[PDB]
């Protein structure tokens, strides 16, 4: 029996997708998926080149079928139908679209963990996905199979390798900008160490309430919540100074507009015209203030600045800190300049917050930048968030974990 | 005879020697680390190295640090330490500074982090809050400047050298004591660690060679 799960991450150059690697099928093979932190289940194209001896399709009106979250059964091809055959819809969040789809089970396979090292490999006989067609993989990153859901469902990465294996509804996933080495994402218990020596654990995390948005953004069921992980931002600071906002717009509505999520479709974080301009603005302003400047905007990006004054620090360049402030006010996701800022060049510094028009399903996206180099735990039993801040202020990175 | 590995470490006298290249990730490069001369509590070495990519990202510290048993602030009566240093390179953004750590048990985690920079390279910088000074204390026969920043739960003061300091002797306690009067700093936190090292961001055949460097607790 393994404690924990540890899976490899890395950052595609092309898209700015985080591309991980599982076992798949009899005889195994390595599978690039694409990571969705949001997405309800491991969905993988299943054309001619899908080999396996220990595959088996779902039947609909079977336990596995209802686990699935399948509202239909049966197929009709073409040229006759097929009575009961599981069908759900599995999406690509990156070009916003949905086709049919298939549950099956076959062999999953990874690396155990005991949160340090990669330990012995371990295995799910049956575990539940969705097959798709190869149009579905339309604007990912190359290489890759489907993708990798870690939403809140019962057959989604996380709780089914809980349910499998018989531990904690928890994963924790620490995100890297490195096209180079691997980041990690670790499924099951705490606590992660990233080397020389460095432990993070649910004492050394900040913890906010993971809040349940009742209605769905994942606009493909009647009445179904959204499985997709927003947290409770109640004001942003830029050095200790509240940006003047709309703060009924943070707030979750009857509709299940507003409020903030966390992705990693989405590589700069997603501000809604009205908080993107105040958020740019005053970081901007802030900026100026200590003799920092502004400069041609690069795309895709709104603010850009001179590294003239742009100090070399640990925690990235010298710029002000953007602290999205909890439910409290001493919890607060802080935002560094490694986590803000995107170096164009030796030159220029942009700003690495898009502007996602109006009338956008959430107010706030945070995105994979700003997820860069931070561990975060999603812990789905007890409804909550953990994060560790930038690792970089411990002298690690999130490619530091001991993997083999 | 040196070392070029990540975690790739050397023992002498009161020292650990560390490469720890722990941001290697984050660019394109090299480092290799070696001793030279020990005795006790006295040590030399150099650190060759060329980094490039990521002007943010610090890729490395490579420091020696002392050994010893974590003593409470209170305690101490001297810190006594001398450092000679050069740097050979072109375009060298990095740091060269005292490093060391406040817990108020002697094992958790860190609650301050206190560093003395004797030198501020081609861009290198402290966390900061505003970006301004708190302080432009002289201590030590020094004319600094303090900063202040959050680091996790961690306050972090850092005293950087008004300008580069190749050769320093004076009690590091003193900035302890500093702090502990003027930015209130209980006396009866343990001192946990003590590391002088060098952090780089950028450069292209750099040599940080450490001629002599010597601390104790007392």
């Amino acid at each position: 029996r393994p404690s924990a799960l540890v899976v490899p991450v890395k950052k595609d150059a092309s898209t700015l997708q985080y591309v991980t690697t599982i076992n798949q099928r009899t005889p195994l093979v390595s599978e690039n998926l694409v990571v969705d932190l949001g997405g309800r289940f491991l969905w993988v194209d299943c054309d001619q080149n899908y080999v396996s001896s220990t595959y088996r399709p779902v039947r609909c009106r079977t336990s596995q079928c209802s686990l699935s979250g399948s509202i239909a059964c049966g197929d009709c091809f073409n040229g006759g139908c097929n009575n009961n055959t599981c069908g759900v819809f599995p999406e690509n969040p990156v070009i916003n679209t949905a086709t049919g789809g298939e549950v099956a089970e076959d062999v999953v396979s990874v690396e155990s963990t005991d949160g340090s090292s990669s330990g012995r490999v371990v295995t799910v006989p049956r575990f539940i996905f969705s097959c798709a067609p190869t149009s579905l993989l339309q604007n990912l990153a190359s290489g890759v199979v489907g993708m990798a859901g870690l939403g809140r469902t019962r057959i989604a990465l996380p709780s089914q390798f809980a349910s499998a294996f018989s531990f904690k509804r928890k994963f924790a996933m620490c995100l890297s900008g490195s096209t180079s080495s691997n980041s990690v994402i670790i499924f099951g218990n705490d606590p992660y160490t990233f080397l020389p020596n460095i432990i993070v654990s649910d004492k050394t995390l900040t913890y906010t309430p993971l809040l349940t948005n009742p209605v769905s953004t994942s606009a493909t069921t009647q009445g179904e919540p959204s499985v997709e992980y927003f947290i409770g931002v109640k004001s942003i600071k830029i050095n200790s100074k509240i940006v003047a906002l709309n703060t009924s717009l943070l707030s979750i509505s009857s509709a299940g507009l507003g409020g903030t999520k966390i992705s990693t479709i989405n590589p700069y974080t997603v501000l809604e015209t009205s908080i993107y301009k105040a958020v740019t603005e005053a970081f901007i302003k802030e900026s100026a203030a200590r003799n920092i400047t502004r400069v041609a905007s690069v795309a895709p990006f709104g603010a850009c600045f001179s590294t003239d004054n742009i100090l070399s620090t640990r925690l990235g360049p010298s710029v002000p800190s953007i602290d999205l402030v909890l439910q409290s006010e001493s919890v607060v996701w802080t935002i560094t300049g490694s986590n803000s800022m995107v170096y164009i060049n030796d030159n220029v510094v942009c700003l690495g917050v898009v502007d996602g028009g109006s009338n956008l399903r959430t107010s706030i996206v945070i995105g994979g930048h700003q997820l860069e180099d931070n561990l975060v735990q999603f812990d789905l039993a007890t409804s909550r968030v953990g994060f560790s801040g930038t690792l970089l202020g411990s002298r690690t990175t999130c490619a530091n974990f001991n993997f083999t | 005879s040196d070392f070029c590995g990540q975690w790739d470490t050397a023992t002498a006298g009161d020292f650990t020697l560390y490469n720890d290249l722990w941001g290697e990730s984050a660019g394109t490069g090299s480092q290799c680390t070696g001793v030279d001369s020990y005795s006790g509590d006295t040590i030399a070495w150099h650190t060759s190295w060329s980094w490039s990519g990521g002007s943010s990202s610090v890729k490395s510290y490579v420091n020696a640090a002392l050994t010893f048993t974590p003593t409470q602030l209170n305690c101490i009566s001297s810190i006594p330490t001398t450092w000679k240093w050069s740097y050979s390179g072109s375009s060298i953004v990095a740091d060269v500074a005292y490093d060391t750590f406040l817990a108020e048990t002697a094992s958790g985690s860190s609650k301050y982090e206190i560093m003395v920079w004797l030198a501020a390279l081609g861009g290198a910088g402290p966390i900061s809050s505003t970006g301004s000074t708190i302080a432009t204390p002289t201590i030590a026969g020094v004319n600094w400047k303090l900063y202040s920043g959050p680091n996790g739960d961690t306050t972090v003061y850092s005293f950087v050298a008004d300008s580069t300091t190749e050769s320093f002797s004076g009690d590091l306690n003193d900035f302890f004591t500093y702090l502990v009067d003027n930015e209130g700093v209980s006396d009866e936190l343990y001192l946990t660690t003590l590391e002088a090292g060098t952090e780089p961001f950028t450069g292209s055949n750099a040599k940080l060679t450490v001629s002599e460097y010597s601390i104790s607790i007392e």
